[PDB]
RNA sequence: GCAAGACUGCUAGCCGAGUAGUGUUGGGUCGCGAAAGGCCUUGUGGUACUGCCUGAUAGGGUGCUUGCGAGUGCCCCGGG
RNA sequence: GCGCAAGACGGACCAGAGCGAAAGCAUUUGCCAAGAAUGUUUUCAUUAAUCAAGAACGAAAGUCGGAGGUUCGAAGACGAUCAGAUACCGUCGUAGUUCCGACCAUAAACGAUGCCGACCGGCGAUGCGGCGGCGUUAUUCCCAUGACCCGCCGGGCAGCUUCCGGGAAACCAAAGUCUUUGGGUUCCGGGGGGAGUAUGGUUGCAAAGCUGAAACUUAAAGGAAUUUGGCGAAGGGCACCACC
């Protein structure tokens, strides 16, 4: 089989992490970026390193991956949770409040809210799975 | 084999009892009464080492056998009463019950109501063997 | 847990508990009463009756024995008394 | 019985119930009922029947056990017995063989064991005859129509 | 040492339980300490189903099936590869295992 | 005697009429339940659904589709 | 396939469910007697706990005398297996297995853990009795009863979890509250073998049961757990120095 080893996939991420705009999906462009930016002791290494290279991208274009972290993949998830919408989904017209919990806040320090209605209970009280 | 029935009008049923064991099979046919019998083949009639008995081949032959000698007789569907060994001893069918069903529908026969009749008791007899059992 | 206040607890924890595992052991039973319609005699009898009891004139029966609590008689009213 | 020429005329000899349903109505965490009586019809054959009836589970049940006391029991049988007692006697055989083709015998013990305790499957496992008496030619002759 | 925290069985306050006999061998075994299992089993198996609906004279015929109990003793339990030994932590599982099919 | 409130049952013209019949496990003041005949305002509007049986569009069983898990379909009278 | 006759047993329902001091107890129904728990603003007033002597019950096997003996089956008779096989296996089969009357008091009679009583965490459940409550059903109204659901109390068979604590550890909510050593009380052990042996007593028709040494010999015999080890142990893979 072909499984590649512990260096030639860490020095295969390490690459991506640190490299990432001078590279692509042609497999001898990239063979040949290999060669010029590190030092690479063989020919069937660097064939092996720029061929998971290659594979790294084919599962990057794609998606997220879990291993490796990219500048310009970055800045999408800060992008994506610090806008924020108009509506809080905190202050509605109406709030699902029980009797028993409006009883509840009746003692507790008010008499009466601007945003709170009163519900009906159920006809039956069945909240748990059938064990025995 | 003969009378005044028809062989487009209705078909003539009888009843067959499988007696299935761990050692041979009895495919045996009966009459709608099951009081008499038409034929009664049984597994040992067609090997020869009484290994074979508890083959399915053997089951396959004498159910094609009694089922030729039934067909050209003239009764065409058949009630199966399959039976193990039964009592004490044991409640799981032989493995030649399958192969004798199997035969018997691919023989060109029709088959109708499927029941099993091992006799199960109401915990009667004290069974063979010792308290400790079969040491092997 | 470790802070509890056995000098005097809510009153909850006492009606909850064993008649006998209280501070002070107090039975949960009481003394009521029984008024018909149809006989004007008021009778007391306890609440667990454990016995046949008839009113006073012989007008109709007022009690059942159970295991616990009796069965009074249906359409008779009543209320808890003390002293 | 007899045969007048090339037929053979039947009679009622009884009444089982298929291996299948014997073994599959059987299941763990219930229990079961079963009463036998020696009932004899209006005329003079006697009959024997048996019963079997098991444990209905609530749709709103959280409990697996399903299970009841023995006097509950001693009741749903009690109510069986007369049951079966009660709705044969005043019958002859057509009129019992009659109603053993729906399950109303069955529909009046479950329906007579409501406030007792549920049951969700009763049926007449079996049905035996003991005593025979003298053949009428008439009897049967009015029993084939 | 002590193996289980019962002793194999499911008797707690009992003493004396009535005996029954495995099915491979002719064992005396107690009740509450067999291995049962109720196997669900049918009349044809997987393949025989077609060809007896194709002989069977009556349409959208339902097939019987076979409810059959079987008690084992332990030894002949092992020997037939019911149940298999477990490790000492994980001996402490009493789950059904599971089913698919 | 004073004074109006919160909740609920039946009916969808009313009196006949909750009278028989039926009904159960134990009862009750007891559920279910239509006319004969008469007087009128001569019959209040909206709204989805309906596999079969028992005992209501409820309750409890149990089906058909393609093998399963899940959708949809299954009161009747008609037309295309 | 239809019937008859005899004896034995009570399958599925049957579960870490129930009762009983223990050995043990499972077809429906009838009769007699007893008992735990629950309920009580009933009754007496310390009648209580453990126990030499003594007494009742006590699985199967074994003995004596009957009736009966279906199946199974010591001893025995063979056939194979094997170098030997009077063993595993297979076919018959006497006592015995079943019931009554008279014996013996033996088990891994084991929860291998004396009885009573106080304290010391949590959680989901189960069986019983009692109490309280939204709802559905025994066809539609009410109440009580049964059947579900939600909780509480008391007794019990248990289960999960915990760095209360204990132990040599396996483990135990008791095997904890133990050097910070004392709640009450009966029996019982001082390294291993000889030896549960010999004599004596007692009991028994008999077999045997209770009580129970000594000379001599020995430096270990053991309990828990750890790591390669070997399994004619199980679960996954590999090799023409293995096979097909
Ligand atoms: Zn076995």
């Amino acid at each position: 089989g072909r499984v590649r080893t512990k260096t030639v996939k860490k020095a295969a991420r390490v690459i991506i992490e640190k490299y990432y705009t001078r590279l692509g999906n042609d497999f001898h462009t990239n063979k040949r970026v290999c060669e010029e930016i590190a030092i690479i002791p063989s020919k069937k290494l660097r064939n092996k390193i720029a061929g998971y290279v290659t594979h790294l991208m084919k599962r990057i274009q794609r998606g997220p991956v879990r291993g490796i972290s990219i500048k310009l993949q970055e800045e999408e998830r800060e992008r994506r949770d610090n806008y924020v919408p108009e509506v809080s989904a905190l202050d509605q017209e109406i709030i699902e409040v029980d009797p028993d919990t409006k009883e509840m806040l009746k003692l507790l320090d008010f008499g009466s809210l601007s945003n709170l209605q009163v519900t009906q209970p159920t006809v039956g009280m069945n909240f748990k799975t059938p064990r025995g | 084999s003969l009378g005044p029935q028809v062989a487009e009008g209705e078909n003539v049923f009888g009843v067959c009892h499988i007696f299935a064991s761990f050692n041979d099979t009895f495919v045996h046919v009966t009459d709608l009464s099951g009081k008499e019998t038409i034929c009664r083949v049984t597994g040992g009639m067609k090997v020869k080492a009484d290994r074979d008995e508890s083959s399915p081949y053997a089951a396959m032959l004498a159910a094609q056998d009694v089922a030729q000698r039934c067909k050209e007789l003239g009764i065409t569907a058949l009630h199966i009463k399959l039976r193990a060994t039964g009592g004490n001893r044991t409640k799981t069918p032989g493995p030649g019950a399958q192969s004798a069903l199997r035969a018997l529908a691919r023989s060109g026969m029709k088959i109708g109501r499927i029941e099993d009749v091992t006799p199960i008791p109401s915990d009667s007899t004290r069974r063979k063997g010792g308290r400790r059992g079969r040491r092997l | 847990p470790l802070a509890k206040d056995l000098l005097h607890p809510s009153p909850e924890e006492e009606k909850r508990k064993h008649k006998k595992k209280r501070l002070v052991q107090s039975p949960n039973s009481y003394f009521m009463d029984v008024k018909c319609p149809g006989c004007y005699k008021i009778t007391t009898v306890f609440s667990h009756a454990q016995t046949v009891v008839l009113c006073v004139g012989c007008s109709t029966v007022l009690c059942q024995p159970t295991g616990g609590k009796a069965r009074l008689t249906e359409g008779c009213s009543f209320r808890r008394k003390q002293h | 019985e007899d045969v007048q020429g090339k037929n053979c005329l039947t009679n009622f000899h009884g009444m089982d119930l298929t291996r299948d349903k014997m073994c599959s109505m059987v299941k763990k965490w219930q229990t079961m009922i079963e009463a036998h009586v020696d009932v004899k019809t209006t005329d003079g054959y006697l009959l024997r029947l048996f019963c079997v009836g098991f444990t209905k589970k609530r749709n709103n049940q959280i409990r697996k056990t399903s299970y009841a006391q023995h006097q509950q029991v001693r009741q749903i049988r009690k109510k069986m017995m007369e049951i079966m007692t009660r709705e044969v006697q005043t019958n002859d055989l057509k009129e019992v063989v009659n109603k053993l083709i729906p399950d109303s015998i069955g529909k009046d013990i479950e329906k007579a064991c409501q406030s007792i305790y549920p049951l969700h499957d009763v049926f007449v496992r079996k049905v035996k005859m003991l005593k025979k008496p003298k053949f009428e030619l008439g009897k049967l002759m009015e029993l084939h129509g | 040492t002590k193996k289980r925290r019962n002793n194999g069985r499911a008797k707690k306050g009992r003493g004396h339980v009535q005996p029954i006999r495995c099915t491979n061998c002719a064992c005396c075994v107690p009740k509450d300490k067999a291995i049962k299992k109720f196997v669900i089993r049918n009349i044809v198996e997987a393949a025989a189903v077609r060809d007896i609906s194709e002989v069977s004279v009556f349409d959208a015929y339902v097939l019987p099936k076979l409810y059959v109990k079987l008690h084992y003793c332990v030894s002949c339990a092992i020997h037939s590869k019911v149940v298999r030994n477990r490790s000492r932590e994980a001996r402490k599982d009493r789950t059904p295992p599971p089913r698919f099919r």
